[PDB]
RNA sequence: GCAGAGGUUCUAGCUACACCCUCUAUAAAAAACUAAGGACCACACGA
């Protein structure tokens, strides 16, 4: 491992595993958090540091739910087998506050929002911010041209694009939904 | 508060009866300015009016007496 | 071909684990032991995307 | 939450009565080898903690 | 009747210490023993981080070159940082190490007000001599756990979920008293495995104190 | 477009979805009283929000509806009291995905929670035929004073003791107080506290609370039974009985009327079924709903003090 | 950061004397059962009475063996003895002891409170004499004594029951104040024998803890 | 909108069920009033 990073991991090939020509190093893009077909995270992890040494067909980062090359779907927690005050009744399940704590379950969602302009009649809608008849604390959140700096936390309700109905049409959080826009 | 309207049910044999006088006596006692008869315990009107059918205070023949007497009231007011 | 539950005794006695696998256990709230020691140790656990 | 003698308390609980009519015993099974796994690890950890 | 004390309060190890209560009564031991761990448990004084300001970065999703973990890695970690502090509730630490190895507590500017239980802890690894970190750590105290999203302004800084509790592990063993004038005394001995920010000892005089005030409420006025 | 159920006579006319209608996953919360459940605080708010924007109106807090709209959205802490009022008398009907029979909608008095999730009390769990493995229920608001009146005289769970079908209880406990109740109502040969003379039931749980004797032991311990057998009039016999503590301590969750023979067995659930049915026939329907909700409560609290647990061994 | 909030007696309902149901709204976020499960404790095994069962077998060679002439068994006539509740007497020891009976129930009138004995409840009948001349049994349990000792543990034996409270309930419900997480709301039933008033005896137990934890005040 | 005209605002605001105010040629002094286009089909999942 000639040099890993979090986005990124620079393998340099054993010269026995390098060709003769134009060759020496394999350079892995890690993939950071994208939205999942299923709105969870892909997030790439990098297991492995500087001058390890690194054999053919190893797993040089985790991917999702991978723990050191080894399928991590959850998390071994730690289980009592007793009826507890009925709070577990038909099948329901107790959890200690210290596993939310542990941040042990919590799992990131990734939702992408997308606003269209489009060629409207009387004009196209304009994805700049001339947006009238809007709070300013929504507008500072939006940049000059509307759109939402990027790791700005939002709230379900707030405006995030600057779309205008020719002469209100601007996207905003669906409600319940919030967190940085990545 | 009445969670339980088996007592209502004993004063109005019908039941489906008690929802029925109920509903005309809170009617009263929220749309029109009516007192409630039963004291309210932080009670809604629905409650009063089934707390009033369990006390015997209001019942399909009382309500009717009731609102006889305030026809003949506004034939009072009209002179 | 897994593990038959004498391995799996075994293996606990190799810590301080009671072999048996119920380990006496007592109530968070009222501080009193509860009768008949209660099964306890690590199962995998899945949060389901079910919000 | 309940605690053992040790005071680790126990993070999940589960409803026992699961476990007959829907016979999925290795649950039972599986939470056993993961107390002996987890012993097997605190000793390890107990090992590590010192020198 | 018989009124307990601290004979003794050892310090078996840095993070989980043991204390005992001598004089105590049949039934009053357990008693005690049960109120104290749940006390403790619950509500004590600590200090963890509340708000963390990576320089590079501007949202905890996010990568920052030369630096082999997340910056949400980074906050998970600093999350769980052995920090005591007193005189003024809340501080600033500030971070700066370039080069190459991976980042400690110890390498967090020390403050007087501030010093560091586990410096040995990681936080992240810088994996790039060119690269170097800069943050502004925010710790204050407070109870029991308070998520990120109760708590609360530009976009640089991130809110990161505060878990107060100094105390992780908490057992109560009572036991019979080695006293021979009086028979059927019952030695109680506590051992709290903690983080190692609060002190054993001021710690269950706090807990004693927060369970009598609580108590003072039910006798008459 | 005429018919079959995408035809719209099947698809809309017969099934008409309704406002003022939400949906959510189940929880136990056992601590609700049989006739209440458990809402959630920002559903609930959602649901009755008409009746938020009146009650703010009434109270002059919100001068203009558009403004009611506005705090609504603020959820400023004044919504939130306007919320609690509203909730504390209006019935909300709880559905089940398959209605197979009219206990599938019950109604029941809502109690704002913290969580997300709407919590059902236990015994109509087993009513509902749901479960917990993530269940969701429609949940609806009644508007009218007729539909609130209807919903607390027949749609309530009190109303609805026994099962149309057979005159039996359908709140009959299902799975962990019936455990609990068992342990309690059981017999060992030897145990602690074994043959002491207990002065009554109270005796007896503050001997358990204290540890001297088990759940389970048996003793001589006098019990106060009263009679239903003048008709209206309550007789009081008292008794030396040979009992366990467990039975002598649930003696104390069952009414005057009930005889000390039904709690002297082991109370399993057919057993426990039949104690109901004769609570509800010799006693009135409300001193049969607090017996039920004593009970869950009882077997709850002395399931998890039991301790019982499935292992290998 | 040492604030915490301190609940407030909101409502002492009495149902009897005997029996009443205090509650307390705020408390904190799991503290409502602690200071319950602490009292409910405190109370039951460590409140200390007046009341020794255990009196001296008048005309009976065993326990078990029942004295002819008096209708009640001897094991009940010894229940309705542990039931009689006694006003502390002054002296701690157990001091009296008289037979005095007549035909019918006897109630505990007779036996009269010589000294400091205080009798709480003379209505309460110790036994059913069907003879009028037979004079039996009866007795005095004056000895102070701290929660229930078993006979096995502690002449005629009778199990002890000094402690004051015969049944305590604690139990707890969420209640937010204002807007605010829920907080735990305790209201605790206390059915007391008759020496002490139910809220008394909540206040007896809260002083006895709050000695255990007097060391540690934090001065 | 007293009829015609204009209207604070809290999108738009004599009809959508609407509603009110002041004013006399044309806008400007003021508070109380009210719910939005979503069709079909496949796949998958949860009960
Ligand atoms: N819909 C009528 C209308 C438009 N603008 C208004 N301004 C005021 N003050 N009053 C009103 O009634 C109206
Ligand atoms: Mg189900």
């Amino acid at each position: 491992v000639q040099y890993v990073d979090a986005s990124r991991i620079v393998i340099k090939v054993n010269e026995d595993e390098m060709y003769p020509g134009e060759a020496g190093i394999d350079i892995y893009n890690l993939t950071k958090y994208t939205r999942s077909n299923q709105n969870t995270c892909i997030n790439q992890m990098p297991c492995v540091s500087l001058g390890e040494p690194v054999e053919r067909g190893d797993v040089l980062a985790d991917g999702p739910s991978t723990d050191l090359g080894e399928l991590a779907l959850g998390q071994n927690m730690r289980v009592a087998f007793m009826p507890w005050n009925g709070y577990n009744f038909e099948d329901s399940i107790l959890v200690s506050e210290r596993v939310v704590q542990e941040d042990r379950f919590t799992t990131i969602h990734i939702q992408e929002l997308a606003c269209v302009s489009r060629d409207t009649k009387l004009g196209p809608e304009e994805i700049t911010a001339d947006i009238p008849n809007v709070g300013e604390a929504a507008l500072s959140k939006l940049d000059e041209s509307g759109i939402v700096y990027i790791g700005a936390e939002v709230t379900g309700g707030d405006i995030l694009v600057g779309k205008v109905t020719p002469k209100d049409s601007s996207l905003r959080v669906p409600n319940g939904v919030s967190g940085t826009v990545i | 508060a009445r969670v339980t309207v088996q007592d209502a049910v004993e004063k109005i044999g019908n039941r489906f009866d008690l929802v029925l006088v109920a509903a005309r006596r809170a009617r009263q006692m929220q749309v029109g300015g009516k007192d409630p008869l039963v004291p309210e315990e932080n009670d809604k009107t629905t409650v009063i009016a089934l707390r009033e059918i369990e006390e015997g205070l209001i019942n399909n023949q009382i309500l009717d007496v009731r609102e006889r007497q305030e026809q003949q009231e506004q034939e009072a007011a009209e002179l | 071909d897994g593990a038959k539950e004498a391995e799996i005794k075994e293996l606990l006695k190799l810590g301080d684990l009671p072999t048996s696998g119920q380990i006496r256990l007592y109530d968070g709230r009222t501080g009193e032991q509860f009768e008949r020691p209660v099964t306890v140790g690590y199962m995998y656990m899945l949060k389901l995307n079910h919000l | 939450m309940p605690y053992d003698e040790n005071g680790t308390p126990v993070d999940i609980v589960l409803n026992p009565l699961g476990v007959p009519s829907r016979m999925n015993i290795g649950q039972i099974l599986e939470t056993h080898l993961g107390m002996a796994a987890k012993g097997i690890g605190d000793k390890i950890n107990a090992m590590l903690k010192q020198q | 009747f018989l009124k307990p004390r601290l004979v003794d309060i050892e310090q078996v190890s840095s993070t989980h210490a043991k204390v005992t209560l001598e004089p105590l009564e049949r039934g009053f031991g357990h008693t005690l023993g049960n109120a104290l761990r749940r006390i403790l448990l619950s509500s004590m004084p600590g200090c963890a981080v509340t708000e963390v300001e990576i320089d590079g970065v501007l949202h905890e999703y996010s990568t920052k070159e030369g630096v082999q973990e997340d910056i949400l890695e980074i906050l998970l970690n600093l999350k769980g940082l052995a920090v005591r502090v007193q005189g003024k509730d809340e501080v600033i630490l500030t971070l700066n190490k370039s080069g190459i190895g991976p980042v400690t507590a110890a390498d967090i500017t020390h403050d007087g007000d501030v010093e560091i239980v586990k410096p040995q802890h990681v936080i992240c690894h810088l994996t790039d001599e060119n690269a170097s970190i800069s943050m502004r750590i925010k710790v204050q105290r407070g109870r029991g756990y308070v998520p990120a999203s109760t708590r609360i302004r530009p976009i640089g800084r991130l809110l990161v979920d505060a878990c107060y509790s100094p105390v992780e592990r908490i057992a109560y063993n009572v036991e019979a008293a080695r006293v021979e004038q009086r028979t059927d005394l019952d030695k109680l001995v506590i051992e709290m495995e903690t983080n190692g920010t609060i002190d054993p000892e001021e710690a269950i005089r706090r807990a004693a104190t927060i369970l009598a005030e609580q108590l003072e409420a039910f006798v008459d006025l | 477009m005429i018919k079959g159920k995408q035809g719209r006579f099947r698809q809309n006319l017969l099934g008409k979805r309704v406002d003022y209608s939400g949906r959510s996953v189940i929880t136990v919360g056992p601590y609700l009283r049989l006739h209440q459940c458990g809402l959630p605080k920002k559903m609930a708010l959602e649901l009755f929000k008409p009746f938020i924007y009146g009650k703010l109106e009434l109270r002059g807090l919100a001068t203009t509806i558009k403004a009611a709209k506005k705090m609504v959205e603020r959820e400023e802490a004044v919504v939130w009291d306007i919320l609690d009022e509203v909730i504390r008398e209006h019935p909300v009907l709880l559905n089940r995905a398959p209605t197979l029979h009219r206990l599938g909608i019950q109604a029941f008095e809502p109690v704002l929670i913290e969580g997300k999730a709407i919590q059902l009390h236990p015994l109509v769990c087993a009513a509902y035929n749901a479960d917990f493995d993530g269940d969701q229920m429609a949940v609806h608001v009644p508007l009218t004073l007729e539909a609130q009146l209807e919903a607390r005289a027949l749609m309530m769970s009190t109303n609805n003791i026994l099962s149309p079908a057979n005159g039996e209880p359908i709140i009959v406990p299902s799975q962990d107080v019936v455990l609990g109740l068992y342990y309690m109502t059981r017999d060992c040969v030897n145990a602690k506290g074994e043959g002491m003379v207990l002065t009554g039931p109270k005796e007896a749980e503050r001997l358990y609370r204290s540890g001297l004797a088990s759940l389970h032991a048996r003793v001589k311990v006098r019990i106060t039974e009263y009679e239903k057998d003048a008709n209206g009039e309550l007789v009081a016999k008292t008794s030396l009985k040979d009992t366990t503590v467990g039975r002598a301590i649930l003696w104390m969750i069952v009414p005057k009327g009930l005889p000390y023979s039904i709690v002297n067995q082991a109370l399993g659930k057919k057993a426990i079924s039949k104690m109901l049915n004769t609570c509800y026939r010799i006693l009135g329907l409300k001193p049969t709903v607090i017996f039920a909700d004593q009970i869950m409560y009882t077997g709850f609290a002395y399931a998890a003090r039991s301790g019982a647990s499935v292992g290998i061994d």
